[PDB]
């Protein structure tokens, strides 16, 4: 049939977004935390 | 743990060396060809008279005889209070030399494993499997999400990668986050899913034969010397033992008491 | 010990029952007709079971069969941590069960006697001789200030009072400022000069039979009764342990933890 | 609804007086339960009537004595119907009925509270350390098969009767425990013994067991740790059942002045059935 991918998990994967969060800025944060994020704009623009 | 607050400045107390060992208990584990090569018989009761010289009361020193390195890594009990195992070394007994150091010396929190229904995953680094048994055949098999193995058909089990066959004991590490199906001889072999805590202050191992060769931490990177796993060679047993009588006041001094609040009762030999 | 400064207006700290069922071992010793009766082999791990039920770890409890009353009497090692004795009364052994009582219900500071060569007086109430083996048979004979016998010649045995005999167990109370001669056979059974310490909170004794005729003290006028000498009627043994099992709550907190400097080592069942 | 919330208030001072009266029958009842053994050994049958009038020197009226014989011990134990208001239980101590004599000295000197168990419909549990179970009839081989929390049966198979664990077999009489907070199956010969839920309440004091023989044995309460001596668990010395009965007449004031009228039931039944 497949082997459709094996996928990362928290384990592996948390290490990455700690060595992820050091490029995140903040004068804009504050403008994406106050635009409001429903279930269809927070998931619209994932990976494309 | 709660706080404790304590000075630089207080005077330091006196030497707890009799107090421990008027109040503790020391247990050598050797092999059989220890007795066999000193041929004798009356050497237990020789060697306490010794160690009474250094202090330790007549009753206090257990020799707890095994038959060797392999069969001795199967559910160890430790039945004592300060341990040493005496660990003779022979090339191509590197690995399970080495597991067994790793299992004493490790505190290990483990819980059963169901080999025949469950997948089984590992949470992490400090994660492993033990297996324990006359004879342990490990043969595991990844799958996706899909329950599909890879490299490897989940219900044909000639496909499954063998990663231990035919060991008393096998303390196996996998890929971490990726569910497995073990085939381990259930009749045999008894499997656990253990987590690695801190040391063991309670055991000391004493390998008597070649090169630092013990790597207790399955991690490649870290190779870590620690105090516990000493290391002397040998002629004749009779000079091993002297030895350790004689210098038994730096091997405990190297252990130390075990802080665990243990959960599986077991008999030891406290006074 | 330092004087225990205390208040009274303190509150109460919470209940540490928990505490001691997840840090206690319990030690049930049974005789071997309990088994018989029984007719079983899972009972062991169906009992184990429900004691979890009531608090105790999978492990946490100890079964010790013992053949029956005198068997356990010679040399009896509790080798754990709460102590309850199942003793089946029957007629003719009431003295032997009050002595297995009295041995395991109270402290003993005790040495050896060399009966071949000495004389041995009894320094006072709390000092009584504790003979154990396959078979003793003590036979005293008090002596003078003229170090003659009274009662008894010193050289032939024959003339010696006989304070015991075919007893797996004696504890032979004697007049205390006099010196005896004793003669036992010394190849089957062993004597011991014993002094009574206080109470050994550690064990409790469940008599299953008929009424009380426990007396652990010698003394004829003081016959206490003690919390930990329960007393529990009986027709069926499945009926006993069920309500050992169910009320062991009340037990536990009947007996207390030992406290005593052990000099000697031996082997315990702890956690 | 006789107010039971309402505090009273007494005084430490005044006064030592008088009950004044109660009007619901002429005075209360004195009642012998004895067992055939002292009929055949006194070898009479006007010895009730003698021990009546004997009675009413020591001041109870005609009407007040009644007399109960019953066959043994274990055959008195099922459904033991105290009919009456002061009741007397001589009990003959019997090597080997020890357990026996505990079982009928706690069904009838504390006062129970009994359910039905219907055992082919239903699995049962135990909800604290007052609740027992009583089983009664010709002959109860009470099996019972401990189950854990996954409904699979601890030392036995429930559908294996053979499996399970016989608590107390071919008793008259068997107060069962079993241990609290796990559910069991029962099997016991229905068609012969019944057996009930029974809670523990406080005790009932009209009755006195008199244990005519031996040692003080007793044990009314199951819990092995505690063993108390009640003042109305009775004990003489005896060689002859006329020298028994005189001891009980001449000390039945002091008999009658440890016990207490008031826990009296409408039915004769040792305990109240809740259904
Ligand atoms: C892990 O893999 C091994 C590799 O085979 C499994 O061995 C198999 O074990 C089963 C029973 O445990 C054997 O079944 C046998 O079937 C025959 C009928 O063909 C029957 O007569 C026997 O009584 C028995 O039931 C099976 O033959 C055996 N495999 C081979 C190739 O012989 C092992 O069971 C696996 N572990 C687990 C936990 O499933
Ligand atoms: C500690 O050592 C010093 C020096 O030997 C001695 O004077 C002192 O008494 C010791 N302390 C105790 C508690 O024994
Ligand atoms: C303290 O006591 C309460 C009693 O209600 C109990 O629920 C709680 O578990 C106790 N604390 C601990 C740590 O056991
Ligand atoms: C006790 O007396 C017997 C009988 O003469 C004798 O055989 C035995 O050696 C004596 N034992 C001792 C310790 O004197
Ligand atoms: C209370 O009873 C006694 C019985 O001797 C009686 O003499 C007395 O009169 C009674 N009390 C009163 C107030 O009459
Ligand atoms: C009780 O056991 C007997 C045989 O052991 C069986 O025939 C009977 O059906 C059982 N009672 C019930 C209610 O199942
Ligand atoms: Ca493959
Ligand atoms: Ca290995
Ligand atoms: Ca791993
Ligand atoms: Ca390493
Ligand atoms: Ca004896
Ligand atoms: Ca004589
Ligand atoms: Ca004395
Ligand atoms: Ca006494
Ligand atoms: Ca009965
Ligand atoms: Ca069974
Ligand atoms: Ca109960
Ligand atoms: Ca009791």
């Amino acid at each position: 049939t497949v082997r459709q991918d094996l996928e990362r998990q928290l384990t592996n994967l948390r290490e990455e977004f700690n060595s992820l969060s050091q490029e995140i800025a903040m004068a804009q944060l504050i403008d994406l935390a106050l635009l409001p994020l429903d279930m269809f704009s927070m998931f619209s623009g994932i990976k494309s | 743990n709660i706080p404790i607050t304590g000075s630089m400045d207080t005077v330091y107390s006196n030497s707890t060396r009799e107090e421990v060992f008027l109040t503790s208990t020391l247990c050598l584990y050797y092999p059989t060809e220890a007795s066999t090569q000193i041929s004798d018989g009356e050497w237990k009761d020789s060697l306490s008279q010794m160690f009474l010289i250094k202090g330790w009361p007549t009753g206090s020193v257990y020799f707890k005889e095994y038959s060797n390195i392999v069969d001795f890594s199967v559910d160890p009990q430790l039945y004592c209070d300060y341990n040493l195992v005496l660990m003779k070394y022979d090339q191509s007994l590197e690995l399970d030399m080495s597991e067994l150091a790793d299992l004493i010396l490790n505190e290990w929190l483990c819980n059963p494993m169901d080999i025949t229904l469950y997948y089984y995953q590992q949470s992490g680094e400090s994660n492993k499997w033990i297996s324990m048994g006359s004879s342990c055949t490990v043969k595991v098999c990844p799958l996706n999400t899909q329950t599909l193995g890879i490299g490897c058909q989940t219900t044909n089990v000639d496909s499954f990668e063998t990663v231990a066959e035919n060991e008393k004991l096998a303390i196996v590490d996998v890929v971490d986050g990726i569910n497995h199906k073990i085939n381990l001889t259930t009749t045999t072999c008894t499997i656990r899913n253990c987590k690695k805590l801190g040391p063991r202050e309670n055991v000391a191992v004493i390998q008597v034969g070649g090169a630092n060769i013990l790597d207790i931490t399955a991690d490649p990177t870290t190779n870590p010397q620690i105090e516990r796993m000493m290391r002397v060679n040998w002629k004749r047993w009779w000079q091993v033992f002297y030895t350790i009588v004689d210098y038994i006041n730096q091997i405990v001094q190297v252990m130390s008491k075990r802080s665990r609040s243990l959960n599986s009762a077991a008999f030891y030999y406290r006074v």
